[PDB]
């Protein structure tokens, strides 16, 4: 039964060999759509200062730290 | 206050001291104002014959129709 332990390690060879899609692409671009939300949700406290005349240092941003800097 | 000297810097009366001139009421923006009509002016200018008329140096947009002038 040699033949049979042969052909299963054929098709270990085989399963072993799959090709990995390369998913860097999809993480990354996922974190920056996050990014892309955070940020944004500050664009409504900016105006509000900026509509207001307030200065930089006047103007309160209710920003909590995110996991990732941007 | 009065019309010589008020409470507020950024308005001011032009009072006429004779019948041959104008009367003007001048107010610039500012403090809560926004960034962009900082220091923008507002007037309303009295004539002689007790004609009142609104102007602004603010952009067309920002205009009301009553002040479109």
């Amino acid at each position: 039964t040699l033949i049979e332990l042969m052909i299963v390690v054929a098709i270990i060879g085989i399963l072993a060999a799959i090709a990995i899609p390369q998913y860097q692409n999809y993480i990354a671009k996922s974190q920056v759509s996050r990014v892309m939300s955070e940020t944004g949700s500050l664009k409504t406290v900016i105006e509000t200062c900026i509509l207001d005349g307030k200065t930089a240092a006047n103007c309160e941003l209710g920003w909590t730290n995110s996991n990732l800097l941007g | 206050s009065t019309a010589a000297v008020t409470g507020q810097t950024g308005l001011t009366i032009t009072y006429p001291a004779s019948a041959t001139e104008s009367a003007a009421i001048q107010g610039t923006f500012g403090n809560s104002a926004a960034i962009k009509i900082k220091n923008q002016t507002l007037t309303w200018t009295r004539t002689p014959e007790g004609a009142w008329s609104c102007a602004t140096t603010v952009e067309a947009k920002f205009k009301p129709a009553g002040c479109a002038s």
